[PDB]
């Protein structure tokens, strides 16, 4: 198991975040889906924050590490003939 | 009448229609109050039978439950849905973006067997979408609507297609049931049977019925008179059942260690085991009607059964040696006949109800696989079902299907009618149906069960044509999912009114006549013969013995939209469909007039749009404005009536509602009491009545085009307002965070006049294309300068300003007032998404005259961008002075087949100048069965001629011939409907008498604004270098391929490589020539294309040496 | 609506002065299996002795 | 596959003309110096106009 | 049917030992870039995957 | 074979293209597959955009950053170890994998 969650943090995402970074993000997540079926609403930043004792201003930070990147493959339109790259100033 | 705020429009039908139009939502609002199970469904199911009356959520739950582990010793079962009420209002959903929802809560129960307890709670399931009163969900503050869909109902099948080849007739079979595996029943070119199971490619029917529990000697039995069967069955070269069992199996799945034994669970495990197998209710319902095996008991079990799988081989065999009747041993004897995969009575309709259903069931089973698999993870004696429960699946099930997918769809709403018509929209074409490309030119036709179902004529005119259909003004669906029709039980030749809504099957077994038969008064025939649509949609006279079934009225076969169009049935359906597809465009007016001449449906279809505020209950007004109207009811309580004043619609059209009632009035329930955007006194109104000549003047109405008078531009006659919603946000960036306000890098103060002391605009402050609408600041960091440019802050002393500038500048071509802001802040606790500060969304709004480049169109088709706006003055005039609006051209009528337009217009004039039939002796002959009170009409008074029953050609002759005179002694418009126009330009009179008369034309959403475009030099695609694309951006418009040879078969060499290389991807040729013309230089030579660059890396990078040779 | 991008790298656009450029030596590289790879240093530069090339 | 089931798409696919089995459009460019409109019939016009 | 490729690889002065890929080459990094649209969201181009 | 793309182009021609040309091209094998800091959003070394083998981000500076002008240009800082040279170099350039 050990060898596994290792390797599902390295290889993982396309840019790299360090295990314990991963940790804490794992933390976050648990703590979020938890926090949602108990408060029957999704938790607020600064209630995570109080909840992994840390602050409101970092969760933030920790949250915007955690967003994968969209591919720019994807046909936008319905009528698909435009890949999304055509459509980036 | 029966509607108490009508306004009296006379009507020229000669018919008493029973039925009233329905309840035009009903197909909406009925399947989503079935799928909440409301009391208002609790009742109506009890009212025709419905044995078991069981709502949605119920169906789903009674088949989940119970949820038991692989042991079978704890069992978890759920029941009871019940809907709290919302959490927020309609309006204060649609304002902070709210999707309009109410929570589901559902009693769990768990139960270990081993020991015995019960573990009930009360779960929260999740926040569940809520359908409006208009049958319209709200999403995220926007607007939707699910659309009805249509698919093959699961059931038997069959078919022969003759192999010529061979010439034997090919029978065949297919039970394809609503999820589980196939099977095919065929019937081999060699005289036998073909029985690909589950996409297995191979099997006589004789190896499944002794996998199926029978021997050689049973199926030589149960197989009497089955020829082919025997023969098949001295082929069938397998005996003893596990014999086969394992050929089967063995082919069952290629690679695997058969367990002869225990593969025979597998058996009973693809087609019994109620649970990896279920034609749902609407399959067995079917199944058992084709095959009349469960005659008169209640359907359940959706499994398939050994007595379906023998009755459907037997049954083919039959078909397949030609036949009339087979009687199942304990079935009534059904006729054998092959199926039609598009007749009606197959063709069921997943309503939105079923739709919502069908996603909660796919998160359910999701939410069902976390159940059992944490069912033993965790510890027994400690699970509690809130435990057990995780509602995650489903929520994000239902919140996937609202939002992003292809039947959940922005409502349409440009207008009361394309908002009532986008609702009531059949799409044969969604997941589930069949797409476009792979549905072939059968389907799209027109089944002779279609008629009183499903509209022939309206359908989109583009690639779709027959993928998307509208419902018949009368259709109502069945709870199985079919299209029920109302008919008139006729019994002896004695019409009834025993209103019957045959379905879609039995309508071909009875005989059916027409609605506009001659009656005696009494419900008896006059004629002896009558028309009538036989079984297969052929249609004959039969006397008036066997009619059986008459139309409930004329224009049942036809849709809401279709049903508004005066003289439809002169059209062709050709111009009646577009007339249909152009009718659901309009823009709401500025005035909103009500048309000189229409049908019925003008007035119920347009209270039934929801975009009319109509009085609850019945009351008298207290107090009014342009705001609320406050109704004081008969006894004590009070209600104020918001109005909607300018909101934008989904398509940038206004939706102003100003009531049309006074202080003291009294109103009836039901009334309507506020005009919608294009309601006039309630009734709809998706144009004006304009003056029209059919003449072709100067050229100017060439093919299609059409001129106007310049009173339409002075007097606002089309005129549509515009709101456009512009939006910017303020995020949280890495290097610091963006603020909105004044303060700028380098900028003028006049381009900061506007903006007031935080950076939005002032509510008022007209703008332009390059106005700041709201000043927005984000820090850069810092850049190595250019010392040129050092030098300039240096001599003139001007500081970095790291902040850069990204406001919300308003885009290209677009103007007007600014009627409001909304601004929202994280400071201020509203909810944004995250990285998010301050959203801020600028309304704006422009009055956009008519103009040329605009697209009109009348009711029949007859569409045409305006070519020319004539001066008032230089107007063909009549006698009176008095101009013609617009110039239509007449070389557009006859090859088109669209005299409609024409039957209006005459009938317009009659309409507005007011006629009076002289009964001095008697009535004139033509008038013999014209209504009463039409003898005379009042100037500018309307009528209405509905579709199918209204006024003949005589009838109009008949009018036009006494048409009041105007103010002097002047009958305008000779008895053949013509005048002798004066020209307004050069000052003659026209040599010929000109057609005038008064034609309702539209104001279609294609206005020029809306599509002119230019550039030359934009921005840029990031992975290709090529200007970007469409509009939104500037842009460049295409150069396909099809220019490309164009361009070559002139021999143009150099235009091409310009368009090829510096226009689109030159990299450093776009600069160069952009230096060479403002410099005055001469163009430079273009270098290498990059997509030709990118190309070639590529290809190497595919291990693929590719190398330039020079020489 | 728009949605711009950026790489993560400046753009700085002087003109490329073919006559002006800082001096520099070449040291010649080798890997094991007999190869040679030569390496444009800037002159003032402890020429490093191992690389990968 | 990544998300949402899309299959990645990979050099094979990113050549641009790329037919397949069936001759499909090629589409082009998106010149600069460009723009559409509506457009009227002009009888007061030349015929070089 | 074999002598077509046979004759093909004989009398190019190719050889079919290239057939067998013994070093994948990267495609530059720009021509499948990682851009950030604004708001710290990445767009890939899933040759990166 | 002329690379340099100028206006001189009387054949193009192709080939399967051998290990020892594939190793030719590339600019450096690259050895990890790490695509960006996900903190200081600059190219990881031996990664999927390197500065080190495909070329500089921005022009005219290395990794380090102890050279940021044209006068230094060709030339390679031996700490950081980039072609200081114009950021388009990333648009031309080609890595290979060891397998
Ligand atoms: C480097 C080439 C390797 C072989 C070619 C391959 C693999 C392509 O797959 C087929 C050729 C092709 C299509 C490439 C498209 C590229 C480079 C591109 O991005 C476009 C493009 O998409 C369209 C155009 C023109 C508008 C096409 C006009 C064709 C005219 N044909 C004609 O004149 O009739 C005789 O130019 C491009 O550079
Ligand atoms: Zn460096």
């Amino acid at each position: 198991r050990q060898a596994i969650t290792r390797a599902m943090a390295d290889q993982a995402r396309t840019i790299r975040i360090p295990v314990h970074m991963v940790e804490v993000i794992n933390k976050l997540g648990r703590i979020q889906r938890e926090l949602l079926q108990d408060l029957g609403r999704e938790p607020t930043p600064e209630e995570l924050a109080k909840e992994m004792d840390i602050t409101p201003e970092k969760v933030l930070e920790i949250q915007q590490y955690a967003r994968e990147p969209i591919s720019l493959d994807q046909t936008i339109g319905d009528e698909g003939d435009s890949q999304l790259g055509d459509f980036i100033e | 009448n029966s509607v108490p705020g009508a306004p009296n429009r006379v009507s020229f039908a000669k018919l008493r229609e029973p039925l009233e139009v329905p309840g035009l939502l009903d197909v909406q609002t009925d399947s989503f109050e079935w799928l909440i199970g409301s009391p208002r469904w609790r009742e109506s199911a009890a009212e025709r039978g419905d044995v078991n009356p069981v709502g949605g959520l119920e169906e789903v739950l009674y088949e989940l439950s119970p949820i038991e582990d692989f042991s079978g010793s704890m069992s978890l079962s759920f029941s009871d849905p019940r809907f709290d009420d919302v959490k927020a209002p309609v309006d204060e959903c649609k304002d902070k973006d709210m999707t309009y929802a109410a929570p589901l809560f559902v009693t769990a129960e768990f139960i270990n067997n081993n020991t015995g307890e019960i573990k009930s709670q009360t779960v929260f399931m999740g926040d569940f979408p809520m359908m409006t009163e208009k049958g319209t969900f709200i999403i995220n503050g926007t607007e939707r609507v699910v659309v009805s869909q249509l698919v093959r109902s699961p059931g038997v099948y069959f078919d022969e297609t003759i192999d010529k080849s061979t010439d034997k007739t090919l029978h065949s079979v297919k039970v394809i049931p609503s999820r589980g595996a196939w099977l095919e029943f065929d019937v081999d070119k060699r005289d036998t049977v073909g029985v690909r199971i589950d996409r297995k490619r191979r099997q006589p029917v004789t190896v499944l019925l002794k996998a199926l529990g029978w021997t050689s000697e049973q199926i030589v039995e149960r197989f009497g008179f089955s020829e082919i069967m025997r023969s098949t069955l001295e082929k069938d070269n397998t005996v003893g059942t596990d014999e086969a069992l394992l050929d089967i199996y063995r082919k069952l799945r290629p690679g695997e260690p058969p367990t002869k034994e225990s593969a025979q669970t597998l058996l009973e495990n693809l087609f019994f085991k109620e649970k990896r197998y279920d034609l749902a209710r609407v399959g067995r319902y079917k199944v058992n009607k084709k095959l009349g095996l469960h005659v008169g008991e209640p359907i359940t079990s959706s499994t398939l059964t050994e007595e379906d799988v023998v009755a459907t081989i037997e049954y083919l065999v039959r078909l397949h040696e030609g036949q009339t009747t087979m009687t199942v041993p304990g079935g009534v004897e059904v006729p054998v006949e092959t199926d039609d995969i598009d007749h009606f009575g197959n063709r069921r309709l997943r309503t939105v109800g079923e739709l919502i259903q069908n996603q909660i069931r796919v998160g359910m089973s999701r939410m069902e696989r976390v159940v059992r698999e944490r069912m033993t993870t965790q510890d027994v004696e400690a699970i509690t079902p809130q435990t057990l429960i995780n509602i995650r699946p489903v929520v994000a099930a239902i919140k996937e299907f609202f939002g992003t997918s292809q039947l959940s769809q922005f409502m349409d709403q440009n207008n009361p009618l394309s908002g009532l018509t986008h609702k009531r929209r059949l799409s044969a074409l969604g997941p589930g149906g069949l797409s476009r490309e792979r549905a072939g030119l059968e389907v799209r036709d027109v089944h002779p069960s279609h008629y009183g179902r499903m509209c022939p004529i309206e359908t989109p005119e583009g690639p779709n044509i027959g993928l998307i259909g509208s419902l018949s003004v009368y259709a109502r669906v069945n709870p199985f999912g079919f299209i029920e029709t109302p008919y008139r039980k006729v019994v002896d030749g004695v019409v009834s009114d025993e209103i019957v809504y045959l379905t879609a099957d039995e309508e071909d077994r009875h005989v059916v006549a027409q609605a506009n038969s001659p009656i005696d008064a009494d419900g008896r025939f006059v004629e002896p013969r009558v028309l009538v649509r036989r079984k297969a949609g052929e249609v004959e006279y039969v006397p008036s013995s066997e009619v059986d079934y008459m139309d409930v009225s004329p224009r049942q076969m036809v849709s809401v939209a279709t049903a508004m169009i005066p003289f439809l049935e002169h059209d062709d359906a050709n111009r009646a469909l577009m007339g249909a597809n152009m009718q659901r465009q309009a823009v709401p007016l500025v005035r909103s007039e009500a048309p000189l001449v229409g049908t019925g449906m003008e007035l119920r279809a347009a209270i039934d749009a929801g975009d009319v505020v109509v009085a609850e209950e019945s009351g008298v007004i207290e107090e009014v404005s342009a705001d609320y109207i406050t109704v004081m009811h008969d006894n004590g309580t009070r209600r104020t009536y918001r109005m909607r004043k300018f909101a934008r619609s989904n398509h940038g059209t206004c939706a102003n509602q100003c009531p049309i009632v006074d202080a003291g009035d009294r109103v009836e329930a039901g009334q309507v009491i506020a005009d919608g955007p294009c309601t006039d006194d309630g009734e709809m109104a998706l144009g004006k009545n304009l003056l029209v000549a059919i003449m072709p003047w100067e050229g100017h109405n060439y093919e299609d085009a059409i001129i106007l008078s310049n009173r339409l531009v002075e007097e606002d006659v089309l005129t549509s307002i515009h709101i456009e919603e512009h939006e910017i946000d303020a995020r949280d960036t890495k290097l610091g965070a963006e603020e909105i306000t004044r303060d700028i890098p380098n900028i003028s103060d006049e381009v900061l006049a506007d903006l007031d002391e935080r950076g939005i605009v002032r509510i008022g402050a007209e703008v332009r294309d390059g106005d700041i609408l709201v000043g927005k600041v984000t820090p850069k960091g810092e850049t190595e300068l250019t010392p040129e440019e050092r030098l300039l802050r240096a001599i003139f002393g001007e500081k970095a300003r790291e902040v850069r500038d990204t406001s919300l500048k308003v885009p290209h071509g677009e103007s007007g007032k600014v009627i409001g802001i909304r601004v929202f802040s994280r400071e201020d606790e509203d909810e944004l998404p995250a990285g998010v500060n301050e959203l801020v969304r600028v309304y704006v709004a422009q009055k956009r005259k008519i103009s040329d480049g605009d697209k009109l169109a009348g009711r029949h088709g007859n569409k045409g961008v305006i070519g020319k706006i004539l001066p008032v003055e230089d107007m063909p005039f009549l006698a009176d002075g008095t101009p013609v609006d617009i110039i239509l051209n007449t070389h557009g009528v006859p090859r088109r087949m669209n005299i409609g337009q024409i039957l209006e217009t005459h009938l317009g004039w009659c309409a507005h100048s007011g006629w009076k039939v002289d009964a001095a002796k008697g009535v004139p002959d033509w008038a013999a069965r014209l209504p009463d009170e039409l003898l005379e009409a009042q100037p500018n008074a309307i009528v209405s001629t509905p579709v199918f029953d209204g006024a003949q050609e005589a009838e109009l002759q008949g009018l036009l011939s006494c048409t009041l005179p105007n103010r002097d002694g002047d009958v305008l418009v000779d008895a053949d409907g013509k005048a002798m126009l004066f020209d307004g330009r050069s000052g003659e009179p026209f040599p010929y008498p000109v057609t005038v008369g008064y034609m309702y034309i539209m104001k279609l959403h294609h206005l020029v604004d809306d599509k002119i475009h230019a550039r030359s030099t934009g921005p840029y695609s990031m992975i290709t270098q090529q200007p970007l694309g469409g509009k939104a951006q500037f842009g460049g418009q295409r150069f396909g391929e099809m220019e490309c040879w164009a361009m070559q078969a002139y021999g143009a060499a150099y235009t091409l490589q310009e368009l090829l290389t510096i226009k689109s991807d030159d990299t450093v040729g776009r600069v160069k020539v952009y230096e060479a013309i403002v410099k005055g230089e001469n163009i430079p030579e273009p270098g290498i294309p990059e997509s030709f660059k990118v190309l070639l890396k590529e290809l190497q990078s595919l291990c693929l040496n590719v190398e330039v040779l020079s020489s | 609506r728009v949605l711009r991008g950026s790489r993560l790298g400046a753009v700085s656009y002087e003109t490329d002065r073919n006559h002006d450029l800082a001096p520099r030596q070449i040291a010649r590289y080798r890997t094991d299996n007999g190869e040679e790879f030569e390496v444009p240093f800037a002159d003032d530069a402890e020429i490093p002795g191992t690389w990968l090339c | 596959t990544g998300p949402g089931n899309r299959p990645l798409k990979s050099l094979s696919d990113l050549l641009k003309g790329k037919q397949g089995r069936f001759r499909q459009n090629l589409l082009g460019k998106r010149v600069d110096y460009s723009g559409r409109s509506v457009i009227v019939v002009g009888p007061q016009l030349k015929l070089h106009q | 049917k074999r002598l077509k490729v046979v004759a093909a690889f004989q009398q190019s002065g190719n050889s079919p030992m290239g057939m067998v890929l013994d070093a994948v080459p990267v495609i530059p990094p720009e021509l499948r870039p990682m851009v950030q649209l604004d708001g710290g969201r990445f767009a890939t181009s899933d040759l990166n995957d | 074979g002329a690379m340099l793309d100028v206006n001189f182009f009387d054949e193009l021609r192709i080939g399967l293209a051998t290990a020892e040309d594939i190793r030719q091209w590339s600019y450096g094998e690259v050895k990890k597959p790490e695509t960006i800091n996900y903190r200081t959003l600059k190219p990881e070394k031996d990664g999927l955009f390197c500065e080190k083998i495909f070329g500089p981000t921005r022009d005219w500076e290395c990794y380090c950053g102890k050279y940021k002008r044209v006068r230094f240009k060709g030339i390679i800082c031996e700490r950081c170890g980039v072609e200081v040279t114009r950021a388009k170099v990333r648009r031309e350039r080609m890595g290979h994998i060891e397998l």
